[PDB]
């Protein structure tokens, strides 16, 4: 299979033609997605298969062939950009100032950008290319707009 | 069956389109994943 780092669309054949289910990152060998993409079933990249490895449904993210490598974080003060590749589409970098979704347990990063559902495990850059967390995971505020969290893994 | 394609580089692109407000808001996240609104 292709194991070249780089972002990478989710596809399922299981429903009408071929469907775009979501997007992960190949970082050091392992492939890195949100867990409501493949719900932790195994993919398959060519002739070879990625099994999970690590998984959380409250995180909502989940890692195959290794542990979690993502840790960069969003600085709170800067712009990001999004590295949106939506179903059908080229990938596209938008670039936007975080929001903040604040909670009992502290502060996260958020971008308030709406693509289609398949567009799920998109990454966000920081100045560097670095992922600093994955795009898909959110809420629908009061006027109606979608602002998803900035979601990064731990890496032990 | 899920398979994955490559869809390209993760860099920074200069000049890319700026867009997006950065609202505050109160959340919640509860045992499922799932993020609501605290009002
Ligand atoms: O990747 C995506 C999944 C979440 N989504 C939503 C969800 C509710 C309302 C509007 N957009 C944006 C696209």
């Amino acid at each position: 299979g292709e194991t070249t780092d780089g972002v990478y669309r989710v596809m399922t054949r299981r429903l009408l033609g071929s469907t775009q289910v979501g997007v992960g990152v190949m970082q050091e060998g392992v492939f890195h997605t949100m867990w409501h993409v493949t719900k932790g079933a195994a993919l398959r990249s060519g002739e070879g298969r990625l099994d999970p490895y690590w998984g959380d449904v409250k995180q909502d993210l989940v890692s195959y062939c290794g542990p979690w490598k993502l840790d960069a974080a969003w600085d709170g003060l800067s712009e990001v950009q999004l590295l949106a590749v939506p179903p059908g589409e080229r990938a596209k970098n938008i670039q936007t100032l975080p929001g903040i979704f604040k909670t009992k347990d502290g502060d996260i990063g958020a971008v308030a950008l709406d693509y289609p559902a398949g567009t799920s495990g998109s990454p966000i850059l920081d100045k560097c290319g670095r992922v600093i967390g994955l795009y898909g995971n959110g809420v629908v505020i009061k006027n109606g707009s979608y602002v998803s969290a900035i979601t990064q893994g731990k890496r032990e | 069956d899920m398979y994955i394609e490559r869809a390209g580089d993760i860099t920074w692109e200069k000049d890319a389109e700026v867009t997006g407000n950065s609202p505050r808001l109160d959340v919640a996240l509860d045992e499922s994943g799932d993020f609501s609104l605290v009002e």
